[PDB]
């Protein structure tokens, strides 16, 4: 039967058939990696009375890849919370040797963007299962949530913190919990219990010795945050926002929020895919007074750029533009150097805040719900490149910012 | 009793085996019937279970 | 299934003739009272009573 | 309403160690075995 | 997908519902 | 057209059918026979 | 185990003396808690050869 | 686990909605439910 | 009785002890040559 | 002409061979050297009411019964030669397709 496919061949096949060498898909060319062990060593956390608590990573292993921040809380209301584990965390600053190297500022905002931009339906739904609790459960039910902090080294094991190579200083992150009684809306006068579990990798002596002794240079990502006031009126107003960013970036994300809850649209609800609830009509990026591209509509930034950059589009209110052709993998494939261009600008045109009862009497393409007048601010995030040099037991950044 | 198959030599490599089961709906509302009709599966090389 | 190397035919080792088998053996040794001969010359009796083979090399190239 | 039987055949296998299975695979063997021969017949016995 | 809207044994909805037609028993308000 | 369309249709598979012919089906040579004749003759029957 | 990845397909041609047997067992159709019918299912196997 | 549990909000239906069991809600609608 | 860590877990070398009297042969098969394609190269270019 | 038997209605034969029922090759059409072959059919008008013998047994060769429209399956069979080559315990067909 199928053998007919192999006899009826000719020159046309020369461009798809390989040589007599082992480049076939069978006779597997086996790859092998060294033996290792991993352990989740619990970290003690100092008291967090609505303040900063330091989490110090001790030398209980060779590499650390991820930090799991576990919070146990109880529901105090009939309102279903929206990522209450991420809303409770307000920021996390990671420092190496005392130098701050990575920051997540306005933390619930970045992690909701991160989840929508980076996580697939199974990973996205799972991340919700360990951060949200939404059955119609009674008030007072206690659940533990398992929040992974999206630090630069968590995405691929090979960039895990090379702690064995940092013999003269520690690594720590300062996590602050501002309040349970402000935005989640589920407070029950209950101080949540916070525990942190992190992993360690243990390598055998051949690589452990090589790794602890040799000089290393890791290309890492840094997160930069900016925000400003962004009101919207009943007419098509524009805004010209300075972009105070540095270093090569792969992409930038900007979003409009009602910073009272996790809502980026006038719908009053999360995950709205209807542009009738989103303000931005069009936007362009500008560098030193010269325009990078012709103004593209707001919907372009929420649904088209994501297809090439992520293979995944966020809900409306989250707008992304990429400079590289792949923004989730480890290899850099295109970036714009914000340290060489002196004046970076984001220019936004909005739709008119004139609409109401959107499902019935929404205008055609130039308006959005008047509820947009309750929006207060725009946040801009970008991921930049830097280099983590580890030499003679000390580490740090090559490019200071 | 306990069924089995011998793989006939109709090619050089075996890449996949799948089983076609045909059956009917009868109001019962079951989940993954194809899986629940089978209790045991093993593969052995020369009589040696691997 | 098992690329079974020999035919495995019913005529592999057996001898299906008749008691004529003994008539042939009588002709090789004695006049009539064959009864005592195998008890004295069993070695010759066993060597001269079994089957032969043919060689099929079934070579393989590379 | 009589049910049909369920049938299975159990076979006891012997696994030999290294020297004997190596030898068994290569050396000729002779076994002394026993056959059962059978044909049927019929009888007739009078009552008187 | 959202194109085989068939459920078994459970359902609850928070917001409002919009549809063309309907069926089932009645324990409804007003 | 006609048989010519089949005759020209000569391929590798035909070396086993028509290559180096031994025969044709259209030039039969009959073998000559010894001259003989058949006669029906009646026999007699001994006894009643 | 060999269906997970094309490349570890069973090298049947390389196993010239003993064969590959797959033994397995079936539940009576009636076993499934939501069973649909007393219908002998048609059960037939297909093997993908390379 | 996706689509087999319940919903958040705002189900738009282009066709019918069919139930076996019972429905727990009430509002204005078609010709009935208004007398 | 020795603790588990010092016991062999290597199984019987059933590959090496069988000693089949007739060594392996390459199980070549065929459906013949697709002779309808003879003297019909697809490598011929227009000039 | 070809076999010397009785073929029932609805079964048709066209031979390329003098004696297609035999084994000794006696004429063949080699379709490995024909790029395009078709069988052209013309069908009878199926206008006769099958239930009326007066018409079913009373008409011309160009018409048949209305129940004939149910004979929708067309089965075309070809019988050819190949060569089975066997060497050293292994064999197969000399020509593919």
């Amino acid at each position: 039967g199928a053998l007919n496919q192999l006899v009826a061949v000719g020159k046309q096949d020369a461009f798809i058939t390989g040589d007599n060498l082992d480049n076939s898909v069978w006779r597997n060319v086996t790859k092998k990696v060294s033996n290792f062990a991993m352990e989740s060593i619990e970290n003690y956390i100092n008291v967090n009375p609505g303040s900063t608590t330091s989490i110090v990573v001790g030398r209980f292993g060779d590499l650390v890849r991820k930090v799991t921040l576990e919070i146990t809380m109880k529901k105090g209301s009939t309102t279903n919370p929206f990522y209450p584990s991420e809303q409770y965390v307000k920021y996390a600053h990671l420092s190496i040797g005392g130098q701050i190297v990575y920051r997540i500022d306005d933390f619930p905002t970045w992690t909701r963007v991160h989840e929508e931009l980076f996580m697939d339906p199974d990973t996205r739904a799972t991340n919700q299962r360990v951060n949200n609790f939404r059955p119609e459960d009674p008030v007072g039910a206690i659940r533990k949530f398992y929040l992974d902090i999206p630090l630069f080294f968590t995405d691929d094991a090979s960039k895990a913190l090379p702690l064995i190579a940092l013999q003269y200083h520690e690594v720590k992150l300062d996590v602050l919990f501002a309040s349970p009684g402000d935005i989640p809306g589920i407070d029950a006068s209950y101080t949540p219990t916070v525990e942190c579990y992190i992993d360690y990798v243990f390598l055998d002596t051949p690589e452990r010795e090589w790794f602890a002794r040799n000089t290393h240079m890791y290309v890492i990502e840094q997160l930069q945050h900016y925000n400003n006031v962004f009101s919207v009126a009943a007419v098509e107003q524009t805004k010209r926002l300075n972009l105070p960013f540095t270093m090569p970036t792969r992409y930038l994300i900007w979003l409009l929020k009602t910073g009272a809850d996790g809502v980026y649209t006038t719908s009053g609800y999360p995950f709205e895919n209807n542009d009738s609830y989103a303000a931005i009509k069009s936007a362009k990026l500008q560098f030193n007074g010269t325009d990078r591209f012709s103004e593209r509509p707001g919907y372009y930034f929420t649904t088209v750029q994501p297809q090439d950059a992520f293979g995944r589009s966020p809900s409306a209110g989250i707008y992304v533009y990429s400079f590289g052709l792949d923004v989730t993998g480890m290899t850099s494939k295109g970036a714009l150097n914000f340290s060489r261009m002196d004046n970076a600008t984001l220019s936004i045109t909005t739709k008119a805040a004139t609409a109401a009862t959107i499902s019935d009497v929404y205008n055609q393409s130039t308006t959005l719900a008047s509820a947009i007048t309750d929006f207060t601010s725009i946040a801009i995030y970008a991921k930049s490149f830097n280099v983590l040099k580890i030499d003679y037991g000390m580490g740090g950044m090559l490019f200071a910012n | 009793g306990n069924p089995s198959v011998l793989i006939p030599r109709n090619g050089d490599l075996i890449k996949s085996i799948r089983l076609e089961i045909t059956l009917k709906k009868g109001t019962g509302q079951s989940f993954y019937p194809a899986e629940q009709l089978i209790s045991y599966l093993a593969l052995k090389i020369g009589g040696n279970i691997i | 299934f098992r690329d079974t190397a020999s035919i495995g035919f019913s005529d592999t080792h057996q001898d299906e003739k008749t008691l004529r088998f003994l008539k042939k053996q009588i002709s090789q040794f004695i006049k009539h009272l064959k009864e005592y001969y195998p008890n004295n010359e069993l070695t010759k009796k066993l060597v001269m009573k079994y089957s032969d083979v043919q060689l099929l090399p079934y070579t393989k190239g590379a | 309403g009589a049910a049909q039987p369920t049938m299975s055949v159990w076979v006891d296998y012997i696994f030999l160690d290294t020297q004997e299975r190596t030898r068994f695979a290569q050396l000729p063997h002779e076994y002394l075995i026993e056959q059962l021969q059978f044909t049927g017949s019929e009888t007739a016995t009078p009552s008187a | 997908p959202l194109n085989d809207p068939i459920m078994i044994r459970t359902m609850i909805v928070y917001g409002n519902l919009s549809a063309t037609y309907f069926t089932g028993n009645g324990a409804a308000l007003t | 057209a006609g048989g010519l369309s089949q005759l020209v249709a000569y391929g590798a598979q035909d070396v086993y059918l028509t290559g180096n012919p031994q025969i044709t089906f259209f030039k039969t040579v009959y073998r000559r026979y010894t001259n003989f004749a058949i006669e029906s003759i009646q026999q007699t029957i001994n006894g009643s | 185990f060999f269906s997970k990845d094309t490349s570890v397909a069973l090298p049947l041609i390389a196993l010239q003396y003993h064969d590959i047997e797959l033994d397995f067992r079936f539940n009576d159709v009636s076993t499934i808690q939501g069973v649909d019918a007393s219908y002998t299912p048609t059960i037939e196997m297909y093997i993908d050869y390379v | 686990p996706n689509w087999n549990p319940f919903f958040n909000r705002s189900i738009i239906v282009s066709g019918n909605l069919v139930v076996a069991g019972g429905v727990i809600e009430g509002n204005g609608g078609g010709l009935t439910n208004s007398a | 009785r020795v603790k588990k860590s010092a016991l062999p877990d290597k199984e019987f070398p059933i590959i090496e002890t069988e000693k089949y009297p007739e060594p392996p042969i390459l199980w070549e098969t065929t459906i013949g040559a697709p002779s309808r394609l003879f003297d019909r190269s697809d490598g011929v270019k227009y000039v | 002409q070809s076999i010397g038997g009785v073929t029932p209605a609805g079964v048709y034969l066209y031979s390329f061979a003098l004696k297609p029922a035999g084994r000794q090759p006696s004429g063949t059409c080699n379709f490995s050297r024909i790029d395009n072959a078709t069988l052209s059919l013309t069908y009878k008008t199926c206008s006769i009411d099958a239930t009326s013998p007066a018409a079913v047994l009373g008409n011309t060769e160009t018409v048949t019964a209305n129940t004939a429209t149910l004979l929708t399956a067309l089965n075309i069979y070809a019988k050819n030669y190949n060569v089975l080559r066997i060497m050293s315990g292994m064999g197969g067909l000399a020509y593919a397709n």
